[PDB]
């Protein structure tokens, strides 16, 4: 999807 | 009252210009101070053995019609970064992602703020209550748009986007 993570980018 | 900081940006080897940002230290003082100090580099060397500073780091993940993400000055790929504090808690969710050109913290879940951040290029309300919004772009909106156009659906930039200088 549209997330803003740090390490495991998800959907 | 609110600090104003800047990034000078190169796209490839070509200076693109400057993004100038207001930090909402009045409402989000801990989060704003972390970002301000990482722009100046004034806290010096960090726990990762690298300068606590955005200078030289890249926008490593760029998604058109979503946002531009940077601030990983320790690993350069989204797996690193560190705050001046050594992760920190989500300070508050006073501000919402209701506009493009807002600055907000990337994280790896609740209370995991480090140095990574993003500048929105669309409203991102699905992120409200999960990412701490702490400032906005004052000038250099067109530079953000130029960075955004360097994005991809998998987030990998099509051209490197470097913060060649940062500070107050």
């Amino acid at each position: 999807x549209l997330l803003v993570t740090a390490g495991l980018v998800l959907a | 009252g609110n600090p104003v900081v800047y990034f000078d940006i190169s796209i490839g080897q070509t200076p693109a210009g400057r993004i100038t940002m207001e930090l909402f230290a009045d409402k989000v003082p801990i989060t704003a101070e972390n970002f301000r100090a990482l722009c100046t580099g004034e806290k010096g060397m960090g726990q990762s053995g690298k300068p606590l500073c955005y200078t030289g780091s890249f926008f490593h993940r760029i998604i058109p019609q979503f946002m531009i993400q940077g601030g990983d000055f320790t690993r350069g790929d989204g797996t690193g970064g560190e705050s001046i504090y050594g992760k920190f808690r989500d300070e508050n969710f006073v501000y919402t992602h209701d506009a493009p050109f807002l600055l907000s913290m990337a994280n790896a879940g609740p209370n995991t703020n480090g140095s990574q951040f993003f500048i929105t290029t669309v409203p991102c309300p699905w992120l409200d209550g999960k990412h701490v919004v702490f400032g906005k772009v004052l000038e250099g909106m067109e530079v953000v748009k130029s960075i955004e156009k360097c994005g991809s659906q998998n987030g990998k930039p099509t051209k490197s986007v470097c913060i060649t200088a940062s500070g107050v």
